[PDB]
């Protein structure tokens, strides 16, 4: 079995570029820009498919 | 089809109990299939009916 | 003219003070019992109790 992809998903090649450092509630976090908005996460919980 | 008798090999069972704050982290997660339960002491339907 | 009311068997004094008491006890700064709760699965970012 391998687990079909969820019609909601978007693709994206894992880059360097796409992980950082930035502030956010007062500490580091991994924020992960996301290439087709561009908007950072700065969460794990929250992220767009 | 049938109903099992022998005792059946589950897989391990991790317990987490869920404080009001905790530091929630996913480092050295397993990756097998493993049951995981909030409470303990969950063995709660012990009045056996003959 | 004292037997009307038993005054609840307390002293004038006792109730003039009684009545500012119930002004201290009806008060929203010492009511601090709360009552009910929400379980939710938020990571807390930027803690406030209120």
């Amino acid at each position: 079995f391998v687990p079909d992809v969820p019609e909601g998903y978007v693709a994206v090649q894992y880059a360097h570029r796409l992980f950082s450092s930035s502030l956010a509630n007062k500490r580091n976090r991994v924020t992960y820009t996301h290439p087709p908005t561009g908007m950072a996460y700065p969460s794990p919980t929250g992220r767009p498919h | 089809d049938d109903v099992g008798i022998m005792q059946q090999k589950k897989p391990p069972t991790v317990v987490q109990s869920r404080t009001d704050v905790f530091n929630e982290q996913f480092a050295n997660e397993a990756l097998h299939p493993t049951t995981k339960v909030i409470f303990n002491g969950l063995d709660v339907n012990t009045e056996v009916q003959p | 003219e004292a037997f009307r009311w038993s005054r609840y068997f307390l002293d004038e004094l006792q109730l003039r003070r009684l009545s500012v008491g119930l002004r201290l006890i009806t008060n929203p700064r010492i009511a601090r019992r709360f009552n009910g709760v929400r379980i939710m699965y938020l990571t807390d970012d930027d803690p406030d109790p209120d």
